[PDB]
C-alpha cells in the first residue's frame, strides 16, 4: 500500500545512474534506475516483470 | 516434376545462463551460501556453453 509504518532510516534521492543499492520500502537489490512511462493506478505501487 | 519442401532444424537458441544471477543475483550472503556447493558456477555453466 502507501507505505505506512517506516523505519528510522533517512531518505536519499534517486539517481538515473546504473547500479544503485535501492531500498524502496524494504525492497533491496541493485540496478539501473531509469524513469519510464508506466500507468500505475493509485492502488498499485509495485510493478513486476 | 514435383518439387517438395523438406524442413530440417539445424540449430537452436544458443542459450547461456549466469548461474549466480539465476540462483541469487543481488544477495552476496546467498552467493556466499551458494559457494559451499560444488562447481555449479562452473560446470553447470560450462555444460550449456
Amino acid at each position: 500500500a502507501p507505505a505506512t509504518v517506516c523505519g528510522p532510516k533517512l531518505s536519499t534521492d534517486l539517481i538515473k545512474n546504473q547500479c544503485v543499492n535501492f531500498n524502496f520500502n524494504g525492497l533491496t537489490g541493485t540496478g539501473v534506475l531509469t524513469p519510464s512511462s508506466k500507468r500505475f493506478q493509485p492502488f498499485q505501487q509495485f510493478g513486476r516483470d | 516434376i514435383s518439387i517438395t519442401t523438406e524442413v530440417m532444424p539445424v540449430s537452436m537458441a544458443k542459450t547461456s545462463v549466469d548461474c549466480n544471477m539465476y540462483i541469487c543475483g543481488d544477495s552476496t550472503e546467498c552467493a556466499n551460501l551458494l559457494l559451499q556447493y560444488g562447481s555449479f558456477c562452473t560446470q553447470l555453466n560450462r555444460a550449456l556453453s
